[PDB]
């Protein structure tokens, strides 16, 4: 997630459909976002590592929430309604293809579809970026400055410390 | 209308110089030697300050010498020696001083080229 | 050149369709200009 | 009679003889309390003196502008009353006093 | 000596009192604007047919830098580095050596063109003319690497605009 | 300038002047853009005698300024700094524009 | 002599050692010293506790009025014990003359602000204060006028370095223009250009 | 005695509570200025910014240079809320750009030619 | 509370880089502050580290509208402290190309004040006349505005062999510019009302706020430093010096176009009684000597190395030299501790204390009104930020 | 042994140039 990420901007974004199509109102998937500087700083300090040569790494972010709860602080931040409702997998899979069919940058596909409503992977036996000597950002301290663009004149001077952060289901 | 203060005059706060320029920083208090390519010696009247020397690297492109020291091309320029030792000491920085060197007097006899037994003589002129 | 033409306008060039390996029909621009006729046409001498 | 000064912000002032006589002598009263061997006392009585004689022996405003090289007697009005102000201000600094401190050393020594 | 520029008055007599009503009623002078304006509406302009037509200019002008030869084709530059020393914007970088033949000659000699404020003093300072500012102004690039010159650079300079940096030298050396 | 007699007399009535004594554009009377050489005559000093250069040292002659009372050391008329500024004259050329 | 060496007046010359006379008596409890260059310049030098009476009687004398402020300007002498020589540039146009009143200072202490004599120091002040960080008690509004918002220094001290301490660039990542300490891609070459031989022997100090 | 003039205050005292006020005045504007610049920074991180600059000149003793501290202060403090600065100005404060230098021997032994 | 808005720098009316902070209630201004230090690139620290020579070209960027009287000024500051004299030709070309400059800059100033109102049309009708002049500048110097001609000892090279005749066919002709542009503003009653009786400045306010030139020439003050400070040949000319009597706009509109009259006047003169002789002083210790002498002498080769390597060493002592620059007083204070580079160098411009007076100028005025009163003080921003 | 020649005003001296302002009358009553 970031400025320029299509992560956040992308749940931001349909808020111009009125409501918000979640499979299972996205309670059955769990996500686990990175910071964008984190990764850039992990990959710098994996070129100048001189052990991290053959190893795998897995950058994540240091709090999992579901998926509800993740849309849900994001329409938080941006003061926007936040009018969810359920849509069958076959349905939304159905509006991807819909939208695959233009010849410019896809609004969402099929696989976005796919992806979205996934939960992210646990893997333990892996390092991660406290092995290079990163500790990940969380999301609250960098969401304003990804979703303040997002937001209405009105709302637009509110502070970070105005959001009360949601709920983590973390172990 | 005074107010008398005792401890020891110090403006390190108020000259926006980075602390890593104060505490680290080295500078020498010296008047300049002569050149020996040259017999003038007006460069030797006034005390110097200057700083010590610090890292110089090669700029990848066109080969030119780069720096990152801000102090390295300062000297300043002082009446005696108790000037700049106060001028370093009020603004935090520790010194080296070398004391004055100047050539002592020489006799010097143009008859002793001449001399009777003396090695003085010389062979040519 | 043209002397009737008021100082600027009394000097001027076609530029050539063809230059060193790029086509000049519509790109022009003054870098064209050899030094001798360079000399010539921004009179620092009235001599061609 | 003369109209247009030609400053902007000093208008024409009609009869300045008795003007320029109050204010001279408004200024020799407040020498008056300055000490008698001080320079500035004596030197501006003696000037204004000069002046306030010549205000005296002269009618005609187009001649004691003349003969008082102070510009536009308008002007020369304005610099009495600076005077007037200064000789106010002077009583109260008493710079006839020996020097307040000597500088240091080397203070004003140059080259370096 | 003086003079003033707004002192006057108008006249009182009812012939210039209707005068000064009939400019405020009928809009004289905006007349005679609107007149001026039309009046070079009228004249030849001023525009020169850029770039098939180019602006005057003269010997002593001095655009892009060049290092010169001798006719024989030896470099005139003797790395005295008086060019350096004046420079006042510190644009001039020169590194010499001895040569395979013993010639006083430079390894190193650049400048920065975005430092350079063309001021000219680097060609006054050289003493067998080696340093020169020639005619060309039309150097504009893309990048800001290909506006620092090294010696290649500059011999190739000097190479392409030596027919015209020759003549005009012979046309101003005698003011110098 | 080519302009036609018609168009002449229509600019020289609406500016009010004649427009063809001077124009802005330079057509033909300008200075050849080639010049003989010139010949610069030297200054006063290229004597080969009498030339001494202590003579003529500006520099040389410089000296440190005056001091005037300093302090670490009968009426007396008063004075300016320098005799009152003469009064100016109105242009007998043109006094009023 | 003639030719190619400036021309000495001894008119103006005499005319203002006498005023520097009248100017020392009037004031004897802050003028320190008089002086007149051999090219027509008087310079007062007086004791800082009396910027505000002297320039007062230069600005309001009949025999001074000096009604022009040119300039108000600070030099810096790190050899000194009061570092910063604070100077004023007046002109009479009444007399058609100028005048130079110097004092001193250092770094701790104030000088009393002149721009109730002068409306033209508001601004100078602050240029010495922007520039040399010497405060001036009373200013009407004392600030920084030439560096930016937030600027750590006064650039024209002699210790200040040329090139300073920091630098600006755009970050991308923090999407904005911030500071960074100073690195250049080549460095400032210093030259050493006096001559190991005096060119002026009027000027020979003391063998020390 | 050493024969020193003063600025504003005689002792350390009125220097102290010259401070405090100033303390106050940044502590009050802190949460102004979060919203004004519409920085991405929390109050508290603010007001610890200002807790820090404050007492990086804990150690001065001479009631002069507390003076001119002061003074300096309130400049910035009025730059600050005139809006005369921008967000970069005030977020040059926390040097988010600079990569942490380190402290130790070793790491600088490591790094480069100089202590 | 009024509105606070930013005028400049991004602003075709703020002449540059300005940041006017301005309290607004409605359009009526409450208060002006200028914010300057936009083009504060540090000129005296870096003249501080130039030779003599070296730092000549910094005045030719301090003032870019006037640069000979830029180099003037300086070249007179550091004549006066070498104790030298520059030979009579060397003058006349001076004051000839400083009354040239004058033009130039006078031009400018009128036609961008006119630009900023709204009339648009006479910058183009006069930048033609100050194209031609910078192909004056070019002619002489080689470059179009920078010319760093004028040296401490005199000027650089000699006027080319068709100058002369050049300057003389321009001088003919441009009176009737001068009576175009006057034909389309002086008797405009729009103009007027734009102009007239705005930003009025009292005679004693413009003595105590420090201005010069034509800012107190508006206001009935009969001072020019030409007249009674002459610094050159200028005791030789004869001119008069336009004065104002109302202290506006208006006023300062119409000396400055009679200004342009007396400066056509005055290069008429120079013109007439240009003197033969050498262009620079006659001393190679602080000019350098002639190329060929140079090659073919020794003591002429000695000194070329060591003025264009050291320069000058100029006697120790401090010197104020100002001039009337065509904005106003252009000064220097320059402190010399006899070394070839200047210890101090503070550089007093108009600009400074004319735009500290803009606040004063602007109250109980319009934005217009403050438009105009910015236009009129002849503002440019590289002296006044240095 | 040539003679000097430089950049000089022609013998006698150069043509008048106008200055003053020249503002015709063009109008009517
Ligand atoms: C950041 O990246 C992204 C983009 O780039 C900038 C996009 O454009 C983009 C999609 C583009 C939308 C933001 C535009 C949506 C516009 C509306 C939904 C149009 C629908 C409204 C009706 C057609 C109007 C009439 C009302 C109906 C009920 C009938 C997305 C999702 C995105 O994420
Ligand atoms: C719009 C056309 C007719 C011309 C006028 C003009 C430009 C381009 C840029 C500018 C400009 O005029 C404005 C107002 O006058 C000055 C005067 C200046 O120097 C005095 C100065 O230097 C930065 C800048 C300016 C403005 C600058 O933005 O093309
Ligand atoms: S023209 Fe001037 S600035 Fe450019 S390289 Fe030559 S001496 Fe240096
Ligand atoms: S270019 Fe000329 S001045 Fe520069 S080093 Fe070469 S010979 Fe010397």
């Amino acid at each position: 997630f970031g400025r320029e990420d299509r992560f956040l901007n992308y749940f931001a974004s349909m808020r111009w459909f009125g409501g918000v199509p979640l499979i299972s109102l996205g309670k059955e998937t769990v996500k686990q976002p990175v910071y964008i500087v984190d990764v850039s700083k992990g990959i710098i300090n994996a070129i100048k590592d001189p052990d991290a040569k053959g190893k795998t790494f897995a950058f994540v972010g240091p709090n999992r929430y579901l998926l509800f709860d993740l849309v849900q602080y994001i329409f938080a931040v941006a003061y926007r309604p936040f009018l969810p409702y359920p849509l069958p997998h076959f349905a939304y899979r159905w509006v991807g293809r819909l939208f695959e069919v233009s010849p410019f940058e896809p609004w969402t596909t099929r696989d976005k579809v796919e992806r979205v409503h996934m939960s992210d992977m646990t893997l333990p036996h892996l390092p991660g970026l406290e092995d290079l000597g990163i500790q990940a950002t969380p999301l609250e301290l960098k969401a304003i400055e990804v979703l303040r663009r997002h937001r209405t004149y009105r709302w637009l001077t509110s502070e970070m410390e105005d959001v009360k952060p949601a709920k983590t289901v973390n172990i | 209308q005074l107010i008398a203060v005792d401890e020891k005059l110090d403006i390190t706060t108020l000259t926006g110089v980075p602390e890593e320029h104060i505490k680290t920083r080295k500078v020498r208090i010296f008047v300049p030697a002569r050149n020996n390519m040259q017999s003038g010696v007006n460069n030797t009247k006034k005390w110097k300050m200057e700083f010590d020397t610090r890292e110089r690297w090669e700029n990848p492109l066109m080969g030119w010498s780069s720096t990152a020291d801000p102090l390295s091309n300062l000297v300043l320029t002082f009446s005696t020696k108790e000037d700049a030792v106060a001028f370093a000491e009020k603004n935090g920085w520790s010194f080296d001083v070398e004391e004055r060197k100047v050539p002592k007097p020489k006799s010097k006899s143009y008859g002793a080229n001449f001399s009777w037994n003396k090695r003085t003589r010389v062979s040519t002129k | 050149e043209d002397n009737k033409q008021f100082f600027g306008r009394h000097r001027w060039v076609i530029y050539t369709t063809e230059m060193n390996g790029r086509d000049t029909f519509w790109d022009v621009d003054g870098s064209m200009v050899p030094p001798e006729w360079h000399r010539w046409l921004h009179c620092m001498t009235d001599d061609p | 009679l003369k109209k247009t000064t030609g400053l902007v912000g000093l208008a024409v002032c009609e009869t300045p003889h008795e003007r320029l006589k109050i204010l001279y002598t408004k200024i020799l009263d407040v020498l008056g309390q300055i000490p008698k061997n001080a320079a500035y006392r004596k030197y501006t009585e003696q000037i204004t003196n000069e002046k306030l004689g010549m205000v005296k022996a002269e009618p005609d405003v187009k001649k004691l502008e003349e003969q008082l090289q102070g510009g536009q007697i308008e002007e020369v009005i304005l610099q009495a009353e600076n005077e007037l102000s200064l000789a106010r201000k002077m009583l109260r600094w008493k710079p006839w006093e020996p020097l307040v401190e000597e500088p240091p050393a080397n203070q004003w020594k140059w080259p370096i | 000596t003086y003079k003033f520029v707004n002192m006057r008055e108008p006249s009182m007599d009812m012939k210039s009192v209707t005068d000064r009503a009939a400019q405020t009623l009928l809009w004289t002078e905006l007349v005679r604007g609107l007149g001026m304006t039309l009046s070079y509406l009228f004249r030849e302009p001023a525009t020169i047919n850029y770039p098939f037509e180019k602006g005057p200019l003269s010997p002593r002008f001095r655009g892009e830098h060049a290092l010169r030869r001798y006719p024989s084709g030896e470099e005139r530059c003797i790395a005295c580095k008086l060019c350096e020393a004046v420079c006042p914007a510190q644009a001039i970088t020169i590194e010499a050596e001895p040569r395979a033949d013993g010639s006083r000659r430079t390894t190193r000699y650049d400048i920065d063109m975005t430092k350079c404020i063309y001021c000219g003093f680097c060609q006054e300072a050289c003493p067998v003319d080696a340093i020169v500012e020639g005619p060309n102004f039309e150097f504009s690039t893309e990048t800001h690497e290909e506006l620092l010159y090294n010696k290649e650079k500059l011999l190739n300079n000097g190479d392409k605009w030596e027919a015209e940096i020759a003549a005009n030298i012979q046309a101003d050396y005698l003011y110098r | 300038a080519s302009a036609t007699r018609v168009i002449q007399l229509l600019r020289n009535w609406a500016s009010g002047r004649d427009l063809q004594a001077k124009l802005q554009l330079r057509y033909q009377e300008i200075s050849k853009r080639t010049q003989p050489p010139p010949k610069l005559p030297v200054g006063p000093s290229h004597k080969l005698s009498n030339n001494y250069y202590c003579t003529r040292d500006g520099r040389r002659e410089a000296m440190p300024p005056s001091i005037v009372m300093s302090s670490q050391k009968t009426e007396k008329k008063a004075v300016t700094p320098a005799p009152p500024i003469k009064r100016w004259e109105l242009s007998k050329d043109q006094p009023y524009l | 002599t003639r030719p190619t060496i400036r021309p000495r007046n001894d008119v103006v010359h005499k005319q203002l050692s006498a005023f520097g006379q009248y100017v020392a008596e009037i004031l004897p409890k802050y003028v320190q010293q008089v002086q007149v260059s051999c090219f027509n310049e008087l310079e007062i030098f007086i004791h800082p506790d009396g910027v505000i009476p002297v320039l007062t009687f230069l600005r309001d004398h009949t025999n001074a009025q000096f009604k022009s402020l040119a300039d108000l300007t600070a030099v810096d002498v790190p050899t000194r014990q009061n570092r910063f020589e604070i100077v004023y540039n007046l002109l009479s146009l009444r007399f058609n003359s100028r005048i130079r009143v110097k004092t001193y200072t250092d770094e701790l202490t104030p000088i009393e602000s002149s721009v109730t004599v002068y409306k033209a120091a508001n601004w100078y002040e602050r240029e010495i204060w922007d520039m040399f960080g010497v405060f001036f008690a009373n200013h009407p509004d004392l600030r920084r006028i030439l560096t930016d918002y937030g600027f750590e220094g006064h650039p024209f001290r002699k210790d200040f370095p040329l090139s300073g301490y920091v630098e600006l660039r755009y970050d991308d990542e923090v999407k904005r223009v911030v500071a960074e300490p100073v690195e250049l891609a080549q460095e400032f070459r210093k030259f050493d250009l006096n001559s190991p031989w005096e060119a002026f022997p009027a000027y020979r100090q003391p063998p020390e | 005695g050493t024969s020193v003039k003063p600025i504003f205050s005689r002792d350390m005292n009125e220097a102290k509570r010259r401070v405090r006020e100033l303390y106050r005045a940044w502590y009050r504007e802190v949460p102004n200025t979060v919203h004004l610049f519409q920085l991405d920074i929390s109050v508290k991180q603010g007001r610890d910014k200002v807790r820090e600059m404050f007492m990086k000149n804990a150690h001065v003793t001479d009631p002069r240079v507390v003076d001119l501290l002061v003074i300096k202060g309130k400049m910035e403090l009025e730059e600050t809320i005139n809006v005369w600065k921008q967000r970069t100005h005030i977020m040059r404060f926390f040097h988010e750009t600079e990569a942490p230098r380190p402290t130790d021997f070793l790491s600088k032994f490591y790094v480069g030619h100089d202590p | 509370s009024n509105l606070t808005l930013n005028f400049g720098p991004q602003h075709p009316a703020a002449h540059g880089v300005l940041r006017l902070v301005m309290e607004l209630s409605g359009e009526m201004v409450r208060k002006c502050d200028p914010h300057i230090g936009l083009l504060h690139r540090g000129t005296e620290k870096l003249i501080e580290y130039k030779t003599y020579l070296q730092a000549l070209p910094y005045f030719d960027r301090l003032d870019y509208v006037s640069m000979m009287c830029n180099e003037q000024a300086y070249s007179l500051a550091v004549e006066k402290l070498l104790n030298i004299q520059p030979p009579p030709r060397a003058q006349w070309i001076r004051v000839l190309f400083g009354e040239i400059t004058r033009l130039l800059n006078h031009i400018m100033a009128v036609t961008t004040h006119a630009l900023d109102i709204g009339a648009m049309t006479p910058f183009f009708w006069m930048f033609e006349e100050r194209e031609k002049m910078f192909e004056f500048y070019e002619r002489v110097s080689g470059a179009r505005m920078h010319a760093a001609y004028i040296r401490p000892g005199g000027v650089h090279q000699d006027l080319p062999l068709g100058l002369l005749d050049d300057i003389y066919e321009f001088s003919k002709n441009f009176s009737f510019r001068i009576d175009e542009l006057e034909e389309m503003l002086t008797n405009n009653r729009i103009w007027r009302n734009r102009t007239v009786d705005i930003g009025v400045v009292t005679a004693e306010d413009a003595l105590n706020y420090g201005f010069s030139g034509v800012m107190l020439r508006g206001s009935g003050i009969q001072w020019d430093l030409r007249k009674t400070q002459p610094y050159d040949v200028y005791d030789q000319v004869e001119f008069d010096v336009p004065i104002g009597s109302r202290g506006d706009c208006y006023d300062r509109y119409l000396c400055r176009v009679e200004e342009m009259r007396q400066s056509l006047r005055i290069i008429s003169q120079c013109l007439n009684k240009m003197p033969p002789g050498e262009i620079k002083v006659d001393d190679a210790k602080v000019s350098p000597p002639k190329r060929a002498e140079m090659k073919t002498s020794m003591e002429s080769l000695i000194h070329h190395f060591k003025l264009y390597t050291e320069g000058y060493q100029v006697p120790p002592g401090a010197t104020y030299t100002a001039i009337e620059a065509p904005k106003g007083e252009f000064g220097v204070y320059l402190v010399s501790d006899g070394s070839s580079r200047p210890y101090r160098c503070k550089i007093k411009a108009p600009g400074f204390a004319h735009l500290a007076g803009l606040d004063k100028m602007s109250k109980g005025h319009m934005l217009a009104d403050v438009v105009a009163i910015i236009g009129t003080q002849d503002i440019v921003f590289g002296e006044v930020d240095r | 042994a040539s003679k000097v020649k430089q950049d000089m005003p022609p013998p006698g001296g150069y043509g008048p140039i106008d200055y003053k302002r020249n503002l015709p009358r063009r109008g009517l009553s």
